């Protein structure tokens, strides 16, 4: 369908210079996505084989921002993403043809990187799902395509028990996705300066130090819900005094139950 | 009647595109989401009267309910993609969806409505057309439709049942209130416009506008017995 | 007063002036009193009333002073137009033709007068035709303040350039219609007969004097003009249009030696058929006002010749059918509609907008369903300038998208004349179609001016011949049909 030609991840986004407080994890999952392609000879010459990937799970929070970092900071050619919602569809059995055509396009792209999104939509009879994941681990364990290929499993619920017991073979680094900090959000706002026309009267420090418990999704609702709440009245200028109720309401009315 | 603030607020809401071009192209708002409405009374004429302001100077498109999907095999979102491509070739238009009651009349509705949710957000298309969704009960929608779908603004239309009926009924008697503010359970603009239009034409028929309580309960009994 | 609009009699306006004067608003009925009256009954009215009038007050009203003395101050006071149209539409002009569209921006007025006096060199950088148009624009912006119009247009009088002073005399003809004090300085020098500045001053002065105006002295002065027969088309253009607009509303027309002279001299030399196209303008304008004239049969007897004067004859048939119960002309219209000649269809079928101009329910027909581009032009011209119902714009939906520059250029004019949020949206559609030079100049024209009276029904049949050189564009911008 349209997801085949639309599967390419064009239109780069959040870069590395605007990371959301990630200090150690950004290296733990960066040294496998950015450095192995920059220095392939060190991994093949120094030891057994280059690392494959890491594991990301837990609360959503600032999810998909680090994958946006991988898309933006790509050196030569942006990689291809894979979502889980394209597998569970009508006329079951198409998952084998889909994984064979994305493996065919992956080998057409000299064995580039593959990003798996929402593995819990198909994980958790699932014999065709076992065919997809066992064809993934089976066709990817072979050194024939490449050794620098990287997978990335992102999920919200750890209820995928079968992938959790099949992952220790190839995958590793079972760690939480990312914890949010307090000082890094001003860079998410600095890259949100390329968003819609925020009036220059707003100060990023005043909007930054007046909102605790401001995880990446919640500040995404600060800029997103702030802008759209400024489109409620279809206004033209967006001053912080106009949507301050949207700010303290989007942090407090949402911080009531959570 | 009486809902002037909500109709001027939704008027300024739906009158940003195609009007006032000196700031719409210089500021750069261009929201590719539209608004989402609903109403416990519904009846299509209240929400159609709230979104009817787009029909002044524009091209209107109306798709009421998913009945054309459930009456066929599992084709799914292909017709939605046909409306997306014809809406891309017909950008100066308004996508109006009304009476979303697929469950008020099951697993497929969640996946074709999830695909309609993802494709409706505009992941592969920038600001091209406005999408307006409308239903009757907000509790019938799945919680997945909250973050992607409802991002701009939702309206909270109250059902007084004892204030708007007294206002409109007072407008009718201006030319025995508990019987019609208690007996009636749904009103809209097509009722006052209907019985006032045929009341004016009837006043052209018999050349007098005198309204008696028995003739008004007979004309009410016509609509009550009609349904 | 409508009975005086249809009767065109002086006893009705005299009896309504003594019966409307005996019982005393005033400036309003003066406004549509001068608008409702034609050329004949305001000159007979101004001669019997200029004879006595018994109070001279309706003499003060029935001039070009009290129809405009309430308008200009009210148009400046009660209206407030922004400057982003003069600045923007006056800023995206280039290629020496969008700047001509900006000369239309300056020309069309109806408050702000910034683009008028935006420095100098705006008329020097422009071409000769743009020197005439921009020279008459200062006359089109000043249809008031005779004392100010004289001291504003006087700078361009007798200047070093010919088109500056000729367009300045045209400006003097546009600014006023009852002063007639600028005639002599231009009228005296007209006798040159070969090639002189007074030929273009004859264009602007005979045309402007025709806009200012059974007058015999100006026609005896126009006798050497019609007898000159200069190669310039606009000489006999503004001459035939001038005497024609002077002779509108005559009592059952006339067969005098004026139109007999221009018909004999028309048949004298059958060269430059544009003369044979714009002489029927003045002919049919002289035919206007008849009720029982047999002049159509007279022209059907004498004028019948090769299809040139047969096109003149069918133009006399166009102006001869202003409207009555004559369904014989409807079945005759359907009969002769299939003629092989590809111009008498355009004009004889173009008469639809004048014949049935009142009953607009029958005007929508199957003209759009044909295959000839000329027939689509017949429908597009048949749209007109009415209130612009949704059926008209429905016809502009299919008629708007066309490939020929004559119809793509002709569609925004009727699109913006029939509708005076549907103003800028069709213009955005033109921006989606185009984004040549003519379509750009005309689409900017519509960008600026988008926001049975003979004065409003006369000056577009000359606009029906726009598919020619830019020489006509010098006279196309000074039309009087703009209210």
């Amino acid at each position: 369908p349209t997801v085949t030609m639309m599967q390419v991840e064009e239109k780069p986004d959040v870069t590395y210079s605007d990371v959301g407080g990630c200090k150690e994890q950004i290296e733990k999952l960066r040294e496998v996505v950015e450095t192995p392609l920059l220095h392939p000879e060190r991994f093949v010459n120094l030891g057994i084989e280059p690392p494959k990937g890491v594991l990301l799970f837990g609360p959503p929070g600032t999810g998909k921002t680090l994958c946006a970092r991988a898309v933006a900071n790509r050196t030569d050619a942006c990689f291809i993403r894979v979502i889980g919602s394209e597998l569970v569809q009508k006329y079951v059995g198409e998952g084998a043809r889909m994984v064979r055509e994305l493996f065919e396009m992956a080998r057409t792209k000299k064995a580039c990187l593959i990003f798996f999104d929402e593995i819990d939509a198909i994980g958790g009879g699932d014999n065709e799902v076992q065919r997809t994941m066992l064809e993934l681990i089976n066709q990817l364990d072979g050194f024939d395509p490449r050794g620098n290929i990287k997978v990335l499993m992102a999920t919200n619920r750890p209820d995928t028990l079968d992938p959790a017991l099949m992952r220790p073979g190839r995958l590793d680094r079972k760690i939480e996705f990312s914890l949010p900090d307090l000082e890094g959000r001003t860079h998410i706002f600095k890259i949100h300066a390329r968003s819609m026309s925020v009036e220059r009267d707003i100060r990023f420090e005043l909007l930054a130090r007046l909102c605790p418990n401001s995880t990446g999704a919640e500040i995404r609702s600060v800029c997103t819900e702030a802008g759209m709440f400024a489109i409620r009245a279809r206004r033209k200028i967006a001053t912080e005094k106009d949507f301050l109720e949207a700010v303290n309401k989007v942090i407090k009315s949402y911080a009531k139950f959570s | 009647g009486g809902l002037d603030n909500q109709i001027q607020e939704i008027k300024e809401s739906v009158e940003l595109p195609l009007t006032h071009p000196e700031y719409y192209e210089e500021m750069g708002i261009k929201p590719p989401k539209g608004v989402i409405l609903y109403g416990p009374p519904g009846t299509g004429k209240t929400l159609l009267a709230k979104a009817v302001a787009n029909q002044t100077s524009a091209t209107f498109l109306r798709v009421v309910g998913s009945e054309l999907i459930q009456k066929y095999l599992g084709d799914g979102p292909k017709l939605v993609r046909e409306l997306f491509r014809v809406a891309e070739e017909h950008a100066p238009s308004i996508v109006f969806i009304d009476e979303i009651d697929a469950i008020g009349t099951e697993r497929e509705i969640q996946r074709t409505m999830l695909e309609l949710l993802n494709q409706l957000d505009g992941f592969d298309s920038r600001g091209d057309v406005k999408v307006i969704m409308a239903t009757n009960r907000i509790e019938t929608l799945d919680p997945a439709l909250i973050r992607p779908g409802r991002i701009d603004r939702k309206i909270e239309f109250p059902l007084p049942d004892e204030k708007t009926k007294k206002r409109i009924f007072q407008i009718h008697t201006s030319r025995t209130l508990d019987d019609l503010i208690m007996a009636k359970d749904d009103l809209s603009g097509a009722d006052i416009k209907a019985i006032c239009t045929e009341a004016g034409l009837m006043a052209l028929r018999e050349r007098r506008m005198k309204v008696t309580n028995e003739d008004f309960k007979k004309s009410k009994e016509n609509v009550l017995y009609k349904k | 007063l409508r009975l005086a609009l249809m009767l065109n009699d002086m006893e009705l306006v005299e009896d309504i002036f003594t019966s409307c004067k005996d019982v005393v608003m005033l400036g309003r009925h003066g406004v549509f009193l001068e608008l409702s009256e034609d050329v004949e009954e305001y000159e007979d009215l101004t001669e019997i009333m200029s004879n006595v009038q018994l109070n001279s007050n309706f003499l003060a009203l029935a001039r070009e002073l009290d129809i405009m003395e309430p308008k200009v101050p009210d148009d400046i006071y009660k209206t407030h137009l922004e400057n982003n149209r003069f600045g923007g539409s006056g800023s995206q002009v280039d290629s020496a033709r969008m700047n001509l569209a900006s000369s239309f921006v300056n020309g069309f007025v109806n408050q702000d007068k910034l683009l008028t006096d935006d420095g100098n060199k705006w008329l020097y950088k422009n071409k000769d035709h743009g020197m005439l148009s921009a020279a008459a624009s200062l006359g089109m912006i000043l249809l008031w303040d005779v004392d100010g119009g004289l001291t504003q247009i006087d700078k361009y009088l007798y200047s070093s350039e010919d088109y500056i002073k000729s367009g300045a005399l045209l400006a003097c003809g546009i600014v006023n219609s009852g002063v007639r004090n600028e005639c002599d300085p231009a009228l005296a020098l007209l006798s040159d007969y070969v090639l002189h500045n007074s030929n273009t001053m004859r264009l602007g002065s005979i045309f402007g004097l025709g806009l200012a105006y059974n007058r015999e002295d100006v026609l005896t002065l126009l006798l050497p003009v019609m007898g000159d027969s200069k190669s310039s088309m606009e000489v006999a253009g503004v001459t035939a249009l001038a005497c024609g607009m002077i002779a509108v509303g005559s009592c059952n027309g006339d067969v005098t030696s004026t139109i007999l002279q221009t018909i004999m001299e028309k048949s004298e030399t059958e060269l430059k058929d544009t003369y044979a196209r714009w002489l029927p303008l003045g002919l049919g304008l002289n035919h206007l006002g008849k009720g029982e004239a047999i002049e159509a049969i007279l022209a059907a007897l004498e004028v019948v010749s090769e299809p040139f004067r047969s096109f003149a004859n069918t133009l006399v048939d166009v102006c001869a059918y202003a409207g009555s119960g004559n369904v014989l002309k409807v079945q005759q219209l359907l009969h002769i509609c299939s003629e092989h000649f590809d111009s008498k269809e355009k004009e004889e079928d173009k008469d639809k907008k004048e014949k049935k101009d009142k009953d607009k329910k029958e005007a929508p027909a199957d003209m759009g369903a044909h295959q000839g581009v000329a027939v689509l032009g017949i429908a597009l011209i048949a749209m007109g300038e009415e209130i612009g119902a949704e059926m008209a714009l429905r016809t502009f939906g299919h008629l708007l998208r066309y490939g020929e520059p004559t119809l793509r250029r002709a569609v925004p004019l009727a699109l913006a004349l029939i509708s005076v949020s549907h103003d800028a949206d069709p213009e955005v559609s033109y921006n989606s179609i185009f984004a040549a030079r003519l379509a750009a100049m005309l689409r900017q024209l519509a960008q600026y001016h988008a926001k049975k009276g003979t004065l409003t029904l006369c000056p577009y049949h000359s606009d029906r011949q726009l598919m020619s050189q830019v020489a006509v564009a010098g006279l196309l911008t000074v039309l009087v049909s703009f209210l």
